[PDB]
């Protein structure tokens, strides 16, 4: 029996994928960075939907995505009321600026209001709860090997200012472009295709 | 080669140690971590390799 | 404390939105429903 | 069925209940477990099967195997 | 059967209401999501030879902004519209400067109707709907997207952003039931938005042809 | 006004690498100090490495139009 | 030495348990299991039967092996083989289903 | 997916497969007998039901009552169908649901002897007396993995995945199922392309294409990247219609003779 269903499989399989190399010849991504084929038809505006090449994409998980609120408010929200916990964390320098500063305080407030946004999206884009996704850049791998390169010594104060990472966070949602282009369509494309990896 | 850092569980990894103690230090020398390149604990598999 | 109050009275303002659009939406009901019932 | 006598009533009832219960399909087989936390839920409830220990969620019902 | 039937009727109210709201015509966010005890009270809940009986439940809104744009929705008696009918009908609407219309029919309607539903197009719109197709309102289904009418000026926008020829872009046939729910006719794109789980969101756009 | 991708893309690396390779083979003047090397793909590699290709890609795009990018323009992935 | 007695009982138990079944049917008291017939309900009990009776052998079988055993290192260094591999060849192959 | 409360109760999910499921004469009748009896209250079998009710032949058309309890069916609405769909042309005396026989009387008042034969032999092939035709039987199974468990937020946050009563179909009708009350009409996929494409819609047809294609490439274990499927959809389901991979629906597609030739019907597209 076994035989026979490999000899059958050798027959059939060999024709299927013939069919299909046959569909689907002459689709390519075309320097528009869209993907098309002889006729010159689109047949997506990015290729898979996002543009981005099949071969430098891993596993990830999504951390904001199915939390418990509870959680998710004591996880993310960087409470600035308990000095205690700021200079365990952050340096003298700085726990002073957190608190005395209105500016900052807001700042991190839209952050975490941005972020609550985000894990609404997740949650009506993802149902079932699913946190393995695939994406480009290995977060956690970098910031791994980040630590063991400047030897961050996880247990002393360290001098990295709040503000400095909502600002570079922003900056590199900048800079990290699919769409190209100032058109408000051009830019609602960008910010649609770049959606989930932000 | 290089500083490559990565963590893998070995094929005979029992699942009821990383809930109890010795999560970090493993009787059964399992759960490969790799900091700097270098091989810390556990036996590589194919599911490391 | 004072941009909560600012931004409830602005929901208020848009639940009047909403009781204009009802009374708009009745005021012009009246008139279709002569003609539902001319139609039959 | 409501002017049935009793024991008409009590016959009906029961071909009803067996005739429901055979409808039903047979609920897959394994051995159930809470060693084995489900990723997508996160309870610990859990069937494995093993053939490759394929790992099925109680209640969230994650479906994974294990190498 | 009785309770059945205006069940049924209820349900292809709801969704006809659901479906101009959809379009843009304006219509009470009351009727837009009213239960089924109104329904009863207020017609009378004996379809069966009495009060609810079809042709006296049809409805006419106005488009939002145009107030002057209206649609009719009929529901012919027969369960095999004739011509007679619709010709009716079209000749009644020639009193109003009314253009759209949508017609429920029983059944299929016989070919030699389509005929003259098509022949009459561009003076008067009218397209048809079976109850069984009315039943359920599909925007809502998992699987079916959101979907967007788009306007000329904002096709051409993408049109001349993309440097891409209208003919270039997907096909979708007029047949297709998202088509013809929302109305779009040919020569007209519509917009999609779908949760991509790669992207996050991803918008495309198709015209019909 | 170019909208084509500021990096080269592996095939037009390979492509480029190849031609100047071959014009090379067919005894025309480098564009690199020579350390001692003679193979013509390897003096072509030495010379994408220090940006001195007198090589333009034309980029076409789908309507017709076309970019012409200098090699010394754009960034090099590998 | 051992495990040979622990599958041979537990051959035997299945032997005995599957003939139970067939007694059963044979003097009608095995109820047709919902969404199946009778003989299909029959057959997927002794399936299950034999296939519980075979993991249990195959897992004595793999629990009563040495480190120095070289089947074991194979399987779980996965460079080649498998447990069931093990388990056909020392405790039981189990059963020879076609279509 | 069940909608009511009857996702939860069985008892009341029964009725919704029953309802879902095509029932006939022949599924609800045991024996069926014609005979010519002359005279009505002569009634040449021993049965005390026609003189109190009131042609020289009839059928005696009796009926099971275990398939007729599973089902959840009456006498009352089974004479209603019968006297119905062959219009006033017979007289079915049905018989009270107390008797344990549950006999029938089918007569025709107004090749009359084969006439009997043949409206008993097309009525009991098929007349539809609960269902939809098409779905032959239908399945009742709780969901033990995820991808059919209920998913609801709960107020603190957490997913709590539900349990609730699914029925599993073995036709296609789509359609008509959709419109039956205590069924959810927004997670009730059809498995089938073609179905969907005359339901929903050609973007409901691709990602129905796009979940079964990837169902059945991860049943075995194995990982295919989103992209690849992807793609496939959609070159599948670019121009409108679903294009057959086959030479029947690539060859129609404007490509070129020069592409077509070489997949197939070289001599016939040249």
């Amino acid at each position: 029996e076994g035989l026979i269903d490999t000899a059958v499989k050798t027959a059939e399989t060999g024709y299927i994928q013939r069919r299909l190399i046959k569909s689907m010849e002459s689709v390519m991504v075309k320097y528009d960075a869209t993907v098309r084929n002889s006729i010159n038809q689109v047949v997506q505006l990015r290729y898979g939907e996002d543009g981005l090449a099949g071969e430098s994409v891993e596993f990830q998980n999504l951390a904001t995505l199915k939390p418990s609120n509870k959680a998710f408010e004591k996880k993310f929200r960087f409470d600035y009321t308990n000095e205690r916990a700021l200079r365990r964390t952050l340096q003298e320098d700085l726990v002073k600026d957190v608190l005395s500063n209105a500016h900052i305080q807001n700042e991190l407030e839209r952050e975490f209001e941005r972020m609550r946004e985000d894990r609404e999206v997740l949650r009506v884009i993802f149902p079932t709860g699913d946190s393995k996704v695939v994406l480009p850049c290995n977060l956690l791998r970098m910031i791994w090997n980040a630590q063991k390169i400047f030897h961050i010594n996880p247990r002393l104060p360290s001098d990295l200012h709040p503000i400095k990472v909502v600002e570079g966070v922003k900056e590199l949602s900048k800079k990290l472009v699919i769409v190209n282009g100032d058109d408000p369509l051009s830019r609602q494309a960008q910010e649609n295709a770049t959606l989930l990896f932000n | 080669p290089g500083h490559i850092n990565c963590i893998r569980t070995h094929s005979t990894h029992p699942d009821d140690e990383d809930s109890g103690p010795y999560k970090h230090i493993s009787p059964g020398d399992t759960k490969v971590v790799v900091e700097n390149g270098e091989l810390i604990m556990g036996i590589l598999c194919k599911k490391s390799l | 404390r004072q941009k909560l109050l600012k931004e409830q009275e602005e929901k208020r303002l848009r639940e009047k939105e909403e009781q204009k659009k009802l009374l708009e939406q009745r005021a012009q009901y009246v008139e279709k429903t002569k003609n539902i019932l001319m139609f039959t | 069925e409501e002017m049935a006598s009793d024991e008409l009533k009590e016959m009906r009832k029961n071909l009803t209940k067996e005739a429901i219960r055979e409808h039903q399909m047979a609920k897959t087989g394994g051995t159930q477990t809470d060693l084995f936390t489900c990723g997508k839920c996160k309870k610990k409830n859990c069937t494995y099967t093993q053939v490759t220990t394929f790992v099925v969620c109680n209640e969230c019902g994650n479906r994974w195997k294990f190498c | 059967d009785d309770e059945e039937e205006t069940y049924r009727l209820w349900k292809i109210r709801k969704t006809i209401m659901q479906l101009c709201h959809d379009r843009g015509y304006l219509v009470t966010q009351d009727e837009l999501d009213q239960t089924l005890e109104e329904f009863k009270a207020q017609f009378g809940d004996k379809p069966s030879e009495g009060r609810p009986r079809r042709t006296d439940l049809t409805v006419l809104v106005a488009h939002n902004d145009d107030p002057t744009d209206q649609m009719f929705v009929f529901f012919p008696e027969e369960p095999k519209v004739g011509i007679k009918t619709i010709k009716v009908y079209c000749q009644r609407m020639q009193e109003e400067n009314i253009t759209r219309a949508l017609i429920v029919v029983q059944q299929g309607m016989t070919p030699s109707a389509k005929q003259s539903l098509v022949d009459m197009a561009p003076k008067y719109i009218l397209e048809q709907f079976l109850q069984q197709e009315l039943l359920i309102n599909i925007t809502e289904h998992e699987l079916v997207p959101e979907h967007v009418v788009m306007t000329k000026e904002e096709v051409t926008e993408l049109l001349a952003r993309y440097k891409l020829r209208e003919n270039q872009l997907p096909r979708i046939q007029a047949g297709d039931p998202v088509a013809r729910y929302f109305g779009i006719k040919r020569g007209q794109v519509v917009k999609i938005i779908r949760p991509s789980e790669t992207a996050g969101r991803y918008i495309t756009y198709r015209l019909v042809q | 006004k170019r909208i084509t991708t500021p990096y080269m893309t592996k095939y037009e690396r390979a492509r480029v690498l190849g031609t100047r390779a071959l014009q090379i083979a067919m005894c025309a003047p480098v564009m690199v100090e020579l350390e001692g090397e003679t193979d013509p793909l390897l003096i072509a590699m030495k010379e994408l490495k220090a940006r001195k290709i007198p090589i333009i890609i034309r980029r076409y795009l789908p309507d017709g139009s076309y970019e012409d990018w200098g090699v010394d323009e754009l960034i090099i992935s590998d | 030495s051992k495990t040979y007695q622990d599958i041979q009982n537990t051959i035997k138990k299945a032997k005995q348990d599957v003939i139970e079944v067939i007694e059963k049917a044979h003097n009608n008291e095995l109820e047709p299991t919902p969404g199946n017939t009778l003989r299909q309900t029959f057959e997927n009990q002794v399936n299950r039967i034999l296939n519980d009776a075979r993991d249990k052998t195959g897992s004595s079988a793999q629990k009563s092996l040495s480190e120095y055993n070289n089947f074991k290192s194979m399987v779980v260094s996965g460079a080649k083989g498998s447990k069931i591999n093990i388990s056909q060849v020392i405790a039981v192959v189990g059963q020879q289903n076609v279509e | 997916f069940l909608l009511g409360q009857s996702a939860r109760d069985a008892e009341r999910a029964k009725d919704i497969l029953c309802r879902l499921e095509h029932t006939t004469l022949r599924k609800v009748t045991a024996n069926t007998a014609i005979y010519y009896d002359p005279n009505p209250q002569s009634t040449v079998v021993a049965e005390d039901q026609e003189w109190v009710n009131v042609s020289p032949w009839l059928l005696r058309v009796e009926l099971d009552r275990k398939h007729m309890t599973d089902r959840k069916l009456t006498m009352e609405q089974i004479a209603e169908k019968i006297n119905a769909g062959f219009g006033d042309d017979l007289n079915c005396i049905f018989n009270d649901d107390n008797a344990e026989k549950l006999v029938l009387r089918i007569r025709i008042m107004n090749d009359d002897d084969v006439f009997l034969r043949c409206i008993e032999s097309n009525m009991l092939t098929d007349m539809t007396l609960q269902g939809i035709e098409q779905i032959s039987k239908v399945y009742m199974h709780l969901p033990q993995t995820d991808n059919k468990k209920k998913i609801i937020i709960t107020e603190d946050g957490e997913f709590k995945a539900l349990q609730e009563w699914i029925l599993e179909t073995d036709g296609v009708s789509l359609m008509r199922v959709l419109s039956e009350k205590d069924v959810d009409p927004v997670r009730t996929t059809s498995n089938d392309i073609v179905e969907i494409f005359t339901v929903l819609g050609i973007e409901a047809v691709r990602k129905a294409l796009e979940r079964e294609l990837y169902h059945v490439i991860s049943f075995d274990g194995s990982y295919v990247n989103y992209r690849h499927l992807a793609l496939l959809c959609d070159t599948m389901t670019c121009r409108g219609h679903l294009m057959a991979i086959t030479r029947h629906g690539v060859n129609r597609q404007d490509t070129g003779p020069l592409m077509k030739c070489s997949f197939e019907e070289t001599v016939d597209v040249l």
